[PDB]
């Protein structure tokens, strides 16, 4: 929602998709990431990439 | 949240060697050594005349 926000006021058209799925956050490789467990239990830290 | 760093004991970095070196004197100037041009001239037109 909030990055559809900021896209809004960049100017570009927020995020859309079509077919039977979901939203989440992936790796450079397309690989998602743990939907139940914490970011500190993950190997993330600041500055990555999402 | 961010990965902990120790720096550990600082790599030998490579050592400079100044150097003091002596220049090479210039040559000398030959000084203008003379022969009797005009003596060995006259020479060869007496030993000719005879």
């Amino acid at each position: 929602k909030v990055v559809n926000s900021r896209l809004r006021e960049l100017g570009e058209a927020p995020l859309e998709a079509t077919g039977r799925g979901r939203w989440a956050l992936c790796l450079v490789d397309g690989a998602p990431l743990r939907a139940t467990q914490s970011l500190t239990e993950q190997d993330v830290y600041d500055g990555d990439r999402l | 949240m961010k990965r902990g760093f120790a720096r550990p004991t600082p790599e030998k970095p490579p050592v400079i060697k100044p150097e003091n070196i002596v220049l090479s004197t210039p040559l000398s100037i030959p000084p203008p050594e003379g022969k009797p041009w005009w003596l060995i001239v006259v020479g060869v037109v007496v030993v000719g005349l005879l």
